[PDB]
Formats: structure tokens, C-alpha cells, sequence
């Protein structure tokens, strides 16, 4: 007795997503010691799997970036990036805003031009 | 598409190790015995340890040297510094050019020249000298490795269509496998080429690193003048899955190797290893319309023993089959029958050798469960073994038992739970056990087709019980054997071992008997009793062993009074020591009666007075020789109101002293945070009487929170000279212990202390005063004073006046150790640390691990030698680069002051120095 | 045939260490110069250095002679169907020592 | 889903577990390890 | 007898996507 | 026989070659017994 | 980029074979001469 | 050295090589290759 029922399925109408909500948010901890600076930007609610280059943009907003401060990292499966970087203080002198961007490659690259920025 | 790419992609894992090391020693002693012991008993981590912790052989970090690149184990006796350093180990030369190694401080005692070898005077006088100095020339090592891991998504298999007379649909069953595979570049040091198939490394099989040159090590490196290094790539894999199951609801068929199955005890206790390669079918009829409420189940087994194996093996051409059927007609009573057979085929009957029976055919039934407020456990078996040879003369052997008792989930019988409960607490007669046993003499693991078992697990502990947790022999009752003196070579005198223990010849006699253990719970009173008689299978009283007993307890308010009577009447030989102290085999009669009263004021304190009187073979027997432990029903009571449990086992370690003479640390355990000296008992039943106060800190509403002491006094009976009937309670023991942890401020103190003033040699402790004290301090980092210092500390003193029949020697020890760690030192993320340790010892020694489960220990010896182990260990750290430096010295003088350390006999201590630079890096 | 890597393994980060204490870890990033890949066959000048000197002594191994079928014409690991098999080696060169 | 959207799902489940199920929902996945991306692309009663 | 095999064959779906399908209870 | 996809195959065969007298030369150790062959297999095809 | 990744990627193909076999003979004769011949002249498939 | 004679009667071994002489090592210099083949029952798992 192989009770068998064949049912055609309907194409649905409600296809809302299910996973990390892209809601950028976080904090920064720039800590000076003996002429060196250690910066830790823990972000949450980011893209689930994405490289997030972050550097120090100088004042000028546009402004150049002291690229000797590029902190690179990728996110997890919920969207948690932890940028960490060591930069001489004399280098980061005259910096204005730590701008986080998106990374086209693990070698760096600025896919996006500022998904989140903090005044320093 | 990205998931598809990731499924079958490689994760590249490179590894780099960087480190500098130099080490110079002259004797290669051990320093891990100076470091503090953690609360779990492990020794504190250091950068100089050789490792070597093995649980199988009892090896520890304190059994091996820590200098050079050598891990030379410490040697007991004078060759080593009495277990403190490496052995002398002269080398002996021979005439034919061959050589041997003599392990001793005097080559003249080389009493073992082989049959034809003669000492050629090639060395000093034919004896060389193995240099005791080890060197690690300073170098910086970079090690590079690479592996390729897989995604790990290949954990499933789906069946495919098959068949010849027909064709199965396919894709019907999904099996979860346990295959772990990847790519490696280089071979492990323990790899080998298995040319026999045994799966084990025989005598020098291949040394796989030697088969594939350039795989690993330093002996061979496949290089290139340009500097490139080439390493072969291997596919490594483990297959943990050997069983495949098919079918879901009623019927499940499992095919695989080393099938593990279990019909019952005495028939197919074939789990824990499995028997061979084949299949098993299980049919569950718990959903059948007419009869499904009884949960009918059928099991069927077919297989070939050990799969395919070479001749002369017990499993060559031998195949087994079986079928069992069971149900649960009532609440939990499961009843089942089973047929089992194992036999040789035409290729096993010939060209098999061994002794496997030509055929074994066992039938059986079992009735385990719990139905109507009682728990029944029955078993019957019939063997019908066909004993190969030519005439055979088939031999039958049965095994029947019927028990009313509580079996645990691991199939061990719990005799502390009644399983009868014929009343409530006010009137609570409880039956604990009621069993009969008719195991035959010829019933072994061959009779019922099992792997092991059906024999006394101990023969000194409860010897009617075959339950063996080691080999998974789940069987309540054992095939008893009769023991007698061997007298193998000599005539007129019984054969003895080197230690003096007797050598016995064991003949299986089987087992037949009955036993009842019950307890009646009154109100403020409780009583209990037990009886047990077991003979041989034939029933001859020449092998009878009867144990009977009974206890009565009355507990009210804060007072408890117990009285116990125990007997043992064993016409069965039994091996035990007599009054003089020589092992013998012969019948025994033991009569014990103990009246012990206890009072618990409730403030965490406790008092206890006892009078225990043993009587072995009619004489007063200062100490029973372990005979009372031959029975499995002992069932003493326990102090306290509302504690009317009749638990198996005579609590002979109650309110009495400890007789320990071994310790992990140099001092007598008073400096070990994993040893509670106030809870150390002897576990030997004495003819004595005494009192013992105390205090427990874990009990709430106690005077001091974490405080335990066990002051006590006792008097022990001793016969007149050695074996006289007359005697007196002349022995006297006064003991005391204390332990107090506390935490004053940021520091964490810990005090321990022990004392003893024994007058006689009780178990192994000599007769003399014995004291010990120990203090351990561990301050947490100070955040007020600069540098955030974090201190340590350790002190321990041990004294003992051993008055042995050969001397009156004093054996004392003193251990100390201090150390400060600066967590903030000048530059950021910079740490410094220094620790100084020391251990002085009078006539004490260390006995290394024996290669078995037993570990090494510090003990007292009359060696007129004083050891002075000392050392300093400085560990600094920059950001993550660790500089470790260590200088240690071991000197063992005699009374004169000859300074035997560094045993080239130049009056210099053994010395060890090490310097390491460590740097952990990750990709 | 050769198998090259992405070349993205040019960094190492330190890990926590110490016995009397425990360093934080992830404190220093070191740039290394490791060049590695997979090769199928050995060069002509490869050899088995059995002494550690790093140089080819008198007839050390002739690595193509140790692993037959690696290269050359003296040995070729074949198959009647025409398949040719060559051992796969993990080649690497480390230029970083400080 | 093959290469033209020809996804063919199959699976065995004891009827006892199935009880009280009302609709077989098909979702998209984030990986072959289960996970939920879309919440109901196609579905039918029973 | 007591197990349930279910073959949901879908077509016109997304070229190389994963399609996890299960049984959602009344809720 | 075959359960879902597990195939149990069993086979027993006998070959006897007699002469006119009936000497039964099969199994040519000359003991008057036929040659005999028995096989048992369990087959299971699985795919990753 | 996915096509570039797939161009030089390995497909990992693992294989597992599980099977039980026992066979006992005294002369090792042939049994394929007993099985039916197919319309193409081939003999019927068997597990022996 | 040893050779293999393919026949039901070893006496007809008309091919002893140039210098070889039959040593009475077996029955009368002629052995007998066992005609029985055995495959001891086992379950095999092969992984590739
Ligand atoms: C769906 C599949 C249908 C069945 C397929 C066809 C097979 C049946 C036809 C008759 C075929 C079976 C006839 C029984 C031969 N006898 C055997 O048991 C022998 C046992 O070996 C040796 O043992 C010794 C002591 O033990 C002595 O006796 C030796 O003298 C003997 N060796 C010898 O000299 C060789 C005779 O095994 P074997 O080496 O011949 O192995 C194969 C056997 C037989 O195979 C099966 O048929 C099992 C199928 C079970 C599937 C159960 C799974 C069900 C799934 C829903 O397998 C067994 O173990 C079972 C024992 C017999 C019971 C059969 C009834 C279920
Ligand atoms: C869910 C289902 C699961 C399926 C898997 C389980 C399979 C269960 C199989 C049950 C078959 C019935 C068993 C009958 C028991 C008889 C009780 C019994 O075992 N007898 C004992 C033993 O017997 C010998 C045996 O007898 P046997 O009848 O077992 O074997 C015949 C046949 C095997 O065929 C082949 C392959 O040749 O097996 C069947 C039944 O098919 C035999 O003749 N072998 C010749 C060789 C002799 C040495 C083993 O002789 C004596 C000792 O030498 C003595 O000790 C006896 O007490
Ligand atoms: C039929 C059929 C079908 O065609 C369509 C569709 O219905 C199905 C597919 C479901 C189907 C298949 C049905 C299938 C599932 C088979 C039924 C399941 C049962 C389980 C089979 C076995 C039943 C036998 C039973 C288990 C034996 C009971 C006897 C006891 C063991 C006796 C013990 C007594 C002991 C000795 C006392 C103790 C004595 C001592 C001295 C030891 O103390
Ligand atoms: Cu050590
Ligand atoms: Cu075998
Ligand atoms: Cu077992
Ligand atoms: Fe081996
Ligand atoms: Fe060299």
C-alpha cells in the first residue's frame, strides 16, 4: 500500500530574504604608546562576506589617505569585521577621519568610497 | 556556483616554526620535580621540560631529564643519583667484536657475559664508559611545512543499482561515512610500510621516511643548487566507518568488518572488539497490528572470524552464525531465546592448526527486566563443544543463574538498591539480593561463543563475580578455579617467586551456590544481614566458601551506634599471608565484630569511637589478611540519622589512620594541592580500638569555613611474639592532619600539615614519628604598585624517624620556591619573570615509573646520601618573543661528603644550563 | 605541468607564548619571502643531501635516480594504455631567515 | 539546480515526525549545509 | 510502511542555485 | 536476493564426470567425489 | 571571475567499494556455460 | 629446481631437461598441485 499523493506547487508571492541585515555600525579604539598607534575598528551588521579596507583620510570631504595605515580584513557569516593596524604617530599626524571602505581585493582597492566613517 | 567551487577546493595551510636553542649538561638530571603542582596535580609549565607524560606506562615529566636534546630517564639506585639523574651505564667489549651495555656503578658486577663472549681488553679493562654529558649546540631553526585540507563535504554516500537476476532501483539508501582525507607534504616519523597486513610495525618494517627520501627528517633532503627544496606529496586518509546499514522501519541489515554483537552474557558477549567480517539483520515488530505491544525483536548474525587471516590463526576458515528473539510482555520484563554456532569449514578443518573447536553450538534464554515492583535477571546456556582432534567426544557445559537484584545500565549489578521494598520508612524490609548459581566447570569463553571472560575477575576481591570492566565481560558469576602449590622444578618445597610470593596452579572447578542480602528498616533502628555459600560445580565441600554476617544501627538526634558481625569460612584454598608474613594457600576462617559509636554536634565537627576485633583461624589476628574481601556481600551500615542504607562493603577505612609512604612532591604530600592528607585512610581492617575527632569545612555552619583536621588516637592489638595466641593492645597510633586554604587579600594562601607517632609497622609504614608541613602562596597581579608584580611562594618540610629492624634512620626533606612576575616592564608589552627553586633531602629517594600503570614516587631509603637540587629560571618576553634561561645544579653527597653527583668521580655536582628564544608565528 | 599558488602567503602574525606568563599575541606582523608550489618531475641538478652541508658531495643521490619517472629518459613510469605517471613534489624556497 | 533550473529534491522521513505538517515549502539556500536565503520561492498544501 | 520518500521536481528555477526544501508545520 | 540495494548472492554447483563403469573422475584426487563449488557474496554499490 | 576560478580547479572524485565475499571449491570448474545466451550471443550476467 | 608436468600420469613426463634428474622428494619425485581454491570470507572496503 504505497499511499502516493501528487501535488502541483504554487509560485508563491512573498520572497523576503533571511540572513544578515546590512546595517553598518561599530566603534574605534586608537591607542598611542611610545610613538606607535594601534587602531581596532570592530564593526557589526556589515555585508556577510566582504573585504573592508580602512585607512586614515587627511583633512581637505575628499582628502588624501595616508595609505601607510591600510587595515584590511574580511567579514564572517553574520557580518563582523575586526580591522587592526600599526602606524607611526608622525605618519598619522594631520589625519581627520578614519574612513572604512569596501575592498575589491585582499591586496586593498576601494570598491566603495566610505560605507562608514568616524571623526578622529 | 561559488558553493560548488568551495565544495571541492583545497584550503592551503602553511606552517612556519622559528626558534633558537642551546643546552649544556654534564649528567642530564630532571628539574620538573622542583616546579609547583597545580590544583589538578599537574606540574607547572616550563620551557625546559622534556615532556614524556604517558598514561599507559605511568610516565610523567619528572621521570626524564630536561637538558641537551636528550630525554634520558632517571635511573633508580646508586647508578642514578637514587632516581635523580641518569645512569652510569658502562660499556663492555667482547672478543668477537660485539659489545653490550652494563647498567651499574661497578662494572665488576657484570655477572651476565653471554655463553661464548669474553671481555676483550679494548677499553679501560674491557669496560668503556658511556659519556654522561649531553650537548645541544646553539642554533636557530626554521621549519616549513604545508598541507592541503579538503572542504569536508564528502561525508555521504548513496547506493547504486545492482543485481544480476534483476536490477535494484538505486539511490535508495544514504550512508554517513567518517572519511577524513587531505594532502600532506612529508611523512610523520612514526610512519612505516606494512608488508604483512597485521596493521602494526614489525621488526624494522620500512621506516617510511627512509623509503621516501626527502619526506622528512635531516638524514635526507631532496635539494637543488638554486636553493629549492622538494618534498613528495602524499594523500593521507582515515576511514573510521566499517559498517553500512540498509533499510529503515522493520528490517535493518548492517554489513561490515569486525562486527560487534551481543546476544546475552554467556553466549555472544562479542562486543568491545567484534568477532569478524560479515552481516547482521535486525527485525523490529513493534508496529505489527496483532502483536506489536510486546515489542518483538529478532537479531541474526553471520560472519567469518577475523575476516581473512593466515593459517595458524584461530580464525582461519572459521565462521559463526546466530539468531536471537526477544519480547517485553510486561512493563519491563524482557524474555528472549537465542541460538549461536561457530564452526570450521572444509578449509578450516584442514590446514588450520591452533586449537579452535571443530564446532560449538550454544542455546540459551534470558529473562532480564522489572515487572511487578521486583527485578528479575535469569540466564540459561548449553554449550555442546566439539573438541576438534579425531575422536572429539563432544562435551556439554551449562551456565544458569537466577537473581532478584538491580542491574545498572552498564549491566553491572547494583546491590545497594533494594529492588524489593516491601514497606515504607517506618517498616521498610528491603530485599537487596537473592540469587542462585550453577555455572559449570567447563564453561569458558569458548563454550559460549564470546571474546573473553567467565572467570573470577580478582580472586582476591569478590571472586564469585566474573564482571570484568576491562574486557567487557558482563557476567554476574564466574567459573571458579582451585589453587595449589606448584612445585615445578624443585621437589619437597613449594615454588616461590623472587619477591617470595607463591606460585599457584589454577584448575577450573566452576561455581554453584546461593546468596541472600536483605535489610529491615525499623524506626530509630535498622538491621541488615547477608548470607552466601558457593561450592564447586560438582558440589564437593572441599571448595566451599561461606560468608554470613549482620549489622544493627540505632541513630537518634546527633548520636549513632552501630554493631557489625562478619564471618568467612573458606574450605576453598585462598592465597594470603599468615601471622609470620609469608604467603600461603590454605583454608581460612575469619570472625570480625565491630562496635563503633559516632556523635555529630552539628557545628561541622564530628567525633568517633570504635572497637574492632578480628579473629583469623582462631587467633586474634592483629590484622586481617584481606580474607573478608573475598565475598561480594559485605553490607555495612553508615553513621547518621536517616541514613539506613545497607551498602555493600565493610567500611574498614572508617575512623582510622593512613599508612601512605609515597608522594608526588619531595615532601610527604603536604605541598601537593591535589592531595587531601586529612582524608587518607588505610583500608585495612585491624584488631584495634580508638577515638578520632575532626572538623569538615565543606559542611555549612562550621567553625572555620575551609578548615579540615583529623586528630585521632588508636591502639592496635599485636600477638606476643609472632604467632602466639596470647597478646595485648600494645600498639599505639597518634595521628593528626590539617588543611586550610583561605584567601587573605589578593594572595591565595594554603596550609597543610600531617603528623604520626606510630609504635608498630602497620601496613608498610615503619614504626616512628612522622611529620610534615607545607605552605603555598599565590598573589594575583598588583594594580597599585608599579610593574604590576605577581608573586608566588612555596615551602615544605618533612621529617620521619624510621625505626626499622635494620636501623633508626631519619629521612627529612625541605622544598622551597619563590618567583615574581613583572607584567609591565618599561617598554609596552614587555614582561620579565624569575623563579628560584630548591629541594634538599636526607635519606630519601625517587622510584621511577615501572612501565605499567604505576607512577614514580618519592620514598624513604636508608641511603646515607643528601641531595641538594637547586635552580634558577629567568623568563623575559618582548612583544611576543620569549627569552628563557635556566641554570640548575644537582649534588648528592654522602655522610663523608664525597659529592657523587656527576659520577665521573671528580667531586663536582651535575649541572644543567639552557637558553631558548621562542617565537610563535601564524599564517 | 606545474601548480602555482596565489602568492598571498607573504605574512605571519605572532602568537601568544610564555610559561611564567602569557603574551598577548597578534602583536607583530613579519613579512616572509617563501615561494612555493607543486611540481611534477625533478630538475637535473636535484640531489638528496644526506649530510646537511647543502652541497652535492661525491655522488650524493641524483634525485632523478631516487624517484624513477621524475624526469629524464632513463626511467619512465608508464602504462600499457599509454598513460604516463610522474610523482608530485611540493617545491619551496625560503629566503627569509631573520 | 543543474544548469537550466532543473532542481530535483528527494528525502526519507518517518511518518511519525511528519505529523501536523501542512505545506512543503521550497526555499533557496546559502550553501549545501542547509541555511535559509529566501523564505518561500514555491510551496504546496500537503 | 512507516517512512516517506518525497520527490519535488522543480523546473524554470535559478541556473546554479541551492534549493533547500522541508515541511513547515501549521503556524 | 536483494534488499533495498544490498545484494545477497549464493551459488552451489557440482561437476561430476563418470565413465561407463562409474568411476567418477571428477575431483581428480581419485576419491570418487564430484568437484564442488560454493560462493556467497554481499554487494553494495555506493557513490559520493 | 567564477569562470576563471573554475577553469583551473580540481574536481575531487572519491570512490568507496564495500563488499563481502566467500568462496570454496575443490576443482575450480566453470559455470558460465550453464547460463542462458542472450539474443546477441552473450551469456547472462551472474555474480560468480 | 622444479618443473610442472601438465598431465594425469606423471610417468609420461617425457621431457626431463638436459641434466636434470628427478629427485625422490615428493611421492616418487612428482608432487601434486592442490586443486582446491579458497577465498576466506571477508568484507573489503576499498578507498580511492
Ligand atoms: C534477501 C536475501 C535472501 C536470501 C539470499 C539467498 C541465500 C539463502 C539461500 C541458502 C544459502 C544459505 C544456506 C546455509 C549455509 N550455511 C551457512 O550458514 C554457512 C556457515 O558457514 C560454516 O559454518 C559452520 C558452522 O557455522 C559449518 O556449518 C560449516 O559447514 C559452514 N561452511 C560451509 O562449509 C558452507 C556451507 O555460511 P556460508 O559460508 O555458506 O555463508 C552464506 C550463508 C547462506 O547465505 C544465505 O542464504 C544467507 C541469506 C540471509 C539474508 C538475510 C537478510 C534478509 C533481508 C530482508 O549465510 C548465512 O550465514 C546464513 C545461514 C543460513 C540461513 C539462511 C536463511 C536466512
Ligand atoms: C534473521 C535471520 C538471520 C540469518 C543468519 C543466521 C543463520 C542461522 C542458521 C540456522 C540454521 C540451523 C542450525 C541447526 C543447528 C544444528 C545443531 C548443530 O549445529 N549441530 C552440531 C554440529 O553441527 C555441524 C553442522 O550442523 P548444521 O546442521 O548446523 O550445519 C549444516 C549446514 C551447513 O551447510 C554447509 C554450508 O555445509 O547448516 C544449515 C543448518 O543450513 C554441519 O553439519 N556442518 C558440517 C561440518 C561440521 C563442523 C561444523 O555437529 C556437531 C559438531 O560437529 C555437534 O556439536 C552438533 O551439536
Ligand atoms: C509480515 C509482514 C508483511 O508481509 C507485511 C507487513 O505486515 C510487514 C512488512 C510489517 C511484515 C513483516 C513483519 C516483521 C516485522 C516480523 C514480525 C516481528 C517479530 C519481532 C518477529 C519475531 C517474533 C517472535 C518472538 C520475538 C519470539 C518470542 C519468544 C520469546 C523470546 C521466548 C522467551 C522465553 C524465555 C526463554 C524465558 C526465560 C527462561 C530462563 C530459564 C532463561 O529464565
Ligand atoms: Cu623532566
Ligand atoms: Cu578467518
Ligand atoms: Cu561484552
Ligand atoms: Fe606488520
Ligand atoms: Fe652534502
Amino acid at each position: 500500500g504505497p499511499t502516493e499523493g501528487t501535488y502541483t506547487l504554487a509560485p508563491q508571492a512573498v520572497v523576503k530574504p533571511a540572513g544578515p541585515v546590512y546595517a553598518p555600525a561599530g566603534t574605534a579604539k586608537i591607542s598611542e604608546t611610545l610613538g606607535v598607534t594601534r587602531t581596532t575598528i570592530t564593526l557589526t551588521g556589515m555585508a556577510p562576506y566582504a573585504i573592508y579596507v580602512a585607512h586614515y583620510h587627511k583633512m581637505g570631504s575628499d582628502g588624501p589617505a595616508i595609505m601607510e595605515s591600510r587595515m584590511i580584513a574580511q567579514a564572517s557569516a553574520d557580518g563582523k569585521v575586526t580591522l587592526t593596524g600599526i602606524v607611526p604617530t608622525a605618519l598619522i599626524r594631520d589625519a581627520a577621519y578614519i574612513n572604512v571602505h569596501h575592498g575589491r581585493d585582499f591586496s586593498g582597492a576601494l570598491a566603495d568610497s566610505g560605507v562608514i566613517c568616524t571623526p578622529i | 556556483r561559488i558553493a560548488a567551487l568551495e565544495r571541492n577546493a583545497f584550503s592551503v595551510k602553511p606552517s612556519l616554526t622559528i626558534g633558537y636553542s642551546v643546552s649544556r649538561t654534564s649528567r642530564n638530571f630532571d628539574v620538573d620535580r622542583l616546579f609547583p603542582l597545580n590544583a589538578d596535580g599537574t606540574v607547572a609549565n616550563n620551557a625546559f621540560t622534556s615532556g614524556g607524560i604517558d598514561t599507559d606506562t605511568g610516565a610523567q615529566r619528572r621521570d626524564f631529564g630536561d637538558f641537551g636534546n636528550a630525554s634520558d630517564p632517571v635511573v633508580a639506585g646508586a647508578a642514578g643519583l637514587y632516581g635523580f639523574a641518569d645512569g652510569v651505564s658502562y660499556t663492555v667489549y667482547f672478543t668477537d667484536g660485539s659489545t653490550a651495555t652494563f647498567d651499574g656503578l661497578n662494572p665488576a658486577d657484570y655477572k651476565v657475559p653471554t655463553g661464548k663472549v669474553i671481555d676483550t681488553t679494548k677499553g679501560r679493562n674491557g669496560f668503556g664508559f658511556n659519556n654522561l654529558a649531553r650537548y645541544k649546540e646553539g642554533s636557530t631553526d626554521i621549519g616549513i611545512s604545508l598541507g592541503f585540507d579538503t572542504s569536508g563535504q564528502f561525508s555521504q554516500v548513496t547506493s547504486g543499482t545492482g543485481g544480476s537476476l534483476f536490477s535494484t532501483a538505486g539511490r535508495l539508501q544514504v550512508n554517513q561515512i567518517d572519511l577524513n582525507f587531505g594532502l600532506v607534504t612529508g611523512l610523520p616519523s612514526d610512519a612505516y610500510v606494512d608488508t604483512n597486513g597485521n596493521g602494526k610495525k614489525d621488526d624494522g618494517e620500512a621506516t617510511g621516511r627512509g623509503t621516501y627520501l626527502g619526506s622528512g627528517g635531516t638524514a635526507a633532503i631532496l635539494r637543488d643548487p638554486a636553493g629549492n627544496v622538494y618534498r613528495p606529496v602524499f594523500f593521507r586518509f582515515k576511514n573510521a566507518t566499517t559498517q553500512f546499514s540498509v533499510g529503515n522501519n522493520p528490517v535493518i541489515v548492517t554489513l561490515g568488518q569486525q562486527q560487534k554483537f551481543y546476544f546475552s552474557d554467556y553466549v555472544f558477549d562479542n562486543n568491545y572488539d567484534g568477532r569478524g567480517d560479515g552481516f547482521t539483520v535486525t527485525v523490529d515488530g513493534s508496529n505489527v497490528p496483532v502483536i506489536g505491544a510486546w515489542k518483538p525483536q529478532i537479531k541474526g548474525v553471520y560472519g567469518s572470524r577475523s575476516g581473512l587471516d593466515g593459517t595458524a590463526e584461530a580464525g582461519y576458515g572459521v565462521y559463526y552464525r546466530g539468531v536471537r528473539a526477544q519480547i517485553t510482555p510486561v512493563g519491563t520484563l524482557t524474555a528472549g531465546i537465542h541460538y549461536a554456532q561457530e564452526g570450521r569449514d572444509m578449509f578450516g578443518a584442514a590446514q588450520n592448526t591452533t586449537s579452535t573447536p571443530s564446532d560449538v553450538t550454544t542455546y540459551g534464554a534470558d529473562l532480564h527486566g522489572k515487572a511487578f515492583g521486583v527485578e528479575l535477571h535469569s540466564e540459561y546456556a548449553t554449550s555442546r563443544v566439539r573438541p576438534n582432534t579425531a575422536n572429539a567426544a563432544v562435551q556439554t557445559s551449562n551456565a544458569f543463574y537466577a537473581r532478584v537484584a538491580t542491574r545498572k545500565d552498564n549491566l553491572a549489578f547494583d546491590l545497594n538498591t533494594p529492588a524489593a521494598k516491601f514497606g515504607n520508612d517506618t517498616f521498610g524490609v528491603s530485599l537487596y539480593d537473592l540469587n542462585y548459581r550453577k555455572i559449570d566447570a567447563g564453561y569458558n569463553n569458548v563454550a559460549g561463543i564470546s571474546e573473553y571472560g567467565y572467570g573470577s575477575y580478582s580472586r582476591t576481591s569478590a571472586q564469585n563475580i566474573a564482571y570484568n570492566p576491562d574486557t567487557g565481560v558482563t557476567a554476574p558469576f564466574a567459573n571458579l578455579d582451585r589453587q595449589a602449590y606448584t612445585d615445578a622444578n624443585n621437589d619437597g618445597t613449594s615454588d616461590r617467586n623472587a619477591d617470595g610470593t607463591v606460585v599457584a596452579t589454577n584448575t577450573k572447578i566452576g561455581q554453584m551456590g546461593f546468596g541472600v542480602k536483605a535489610a529491615a528498616n525499623l524506626g530509630p533502628v535498622a538491621i541488615g544481614g547477608y548470607y552466601d555459600t558457593s561450592t564447586g560445580a560438582n558440589g564437593d565441600n572441599a571448595n566451599r566458601m561461606t560468608e554470613a554476617g549482620g549489622s544493627a544501627k540505632v541513630a537518634y538526634s546527633i548520636f549513632s551506634l552501630r554493631g557489625t558481625y562478619n564471618t568467612l569460612d573458606s574450605n576453598r584454598p585462598q592465597i594470603y599471608r599468615d601471622a609470620a608474613g609469608t604467603q600461603i594457600i590454605g583454608d581460612a576462617k575469619v570472625r570480625r565484630y565491630a562496635v563503633q559509636a559516632d556523635v555529630t554536634p552539628g557545628l561541622g565537627l564530628f567525633v568517633g569511637a570504635y572497637y574492632r576485633d578480628v579473629n583469623v583461624n582462631g587467633v586474634r589476628s592483629t590484622t586481617d589478611r584481606g580474607l573478608l574481601g573475598r565475598g561480594y556481600l559485605a553490607s555495612s551500615f553508615e553513621p547518621g540519622v536517616g541514613n539506613n542504607a545497607y551498602r555493600t562493603g565493610l567500611r574498614c577505612a572508617d575512623n582510622n589512620f593512613g599508612t601512605g609512604t609515597r608522594d608526588i612532591d619531595g615532601v610527604g604530600g603536604v605541598l601537593n594541592p591535589a592531595v587531601n592528607l586529612d582524608q587518607s585512610r588505610t583500608a585495612t581492617c585491624f584488631t584495634s580500638y580508638g577515638v578520632e575527632a575532626g572538623h569538615a569545612g565543606d559542611n555549612a555552619n562550621a567553625l572555620v569555613k575551609d578548615l579540615f583536621f583529623r586528630v585521632g588516637y588508636s591502639r592496635v592489638y599485636v600477638p606476643t611474639t609472632a604467632t602466639a595466641t596470647t597478646g595485648d593492645f600494645s600498639g599505639s597510633v597518634t595521628y593528626g592532619d590539617a588543611r586550610y586554604d583561605r584567601k587573605v587579600g589578593v594572595a591565595n594562601v594554603r596550609l597543610a600539615g600531617s603528623f604520626s607517632t606510630t609504635n608498630t609497622q602497620l601496613d608498610s609504614r615503619p614504626a616512628g614519628t612522622r611529620g610534615a608541613v607545607g605552605l603555598i602562596v599565590r598573589t594575583d597581579p598588583l594594580e597599585n604598585v608599579p610593574f604590576r608584580p605577581q608573586f608566588n611562594g612555596q615551602v615544605g618540610y618533612y621529617t620521619a624517624d624510621n625505626r626499622v629492624a635494620a636501623g633508626n634512620y631519619n629521612a627529612n626533606a625541605t622544598k622551597y620556591g619563590a618567583g615574581v612576575v613583572l607584567n609591565d616592564f618599561l617598554l609596552p608589552q614587555t614582561k620579565i619573570g624569575v623563579r628560584y627553586d630548591g629541594y634538599m633531602a636526607q635519606n630519601r629517594q625517587y622510584t621511577p615509573f615501572d612501565g605499567d600503570g604505576t607512577q614514580g614516587y618519592f620514598s624513604d631509603a636508608n641511603n646515607n646520601r643528601r641531595t641538594n637540587l637547586n635552580g634558577v629560571y629567568v623568563e623575559g618576553a618582548y612583544q611576543d618573543l620569549i627569552f628563557s634561561y635556566g641554570t640548575y645544579t644537582l649534588s648528592q653527597k654522602d655522610l663523608n661528603g664525597v659529592e657523587y653527583g656527576s659520577g665521573i668521580n671528580n667531586g663536582q655536582p651535575a649541572r644543567g644550563q639552557t637558553f631558548k628564544i621562542s617565537y610563535k608565528v601564524n599564517f
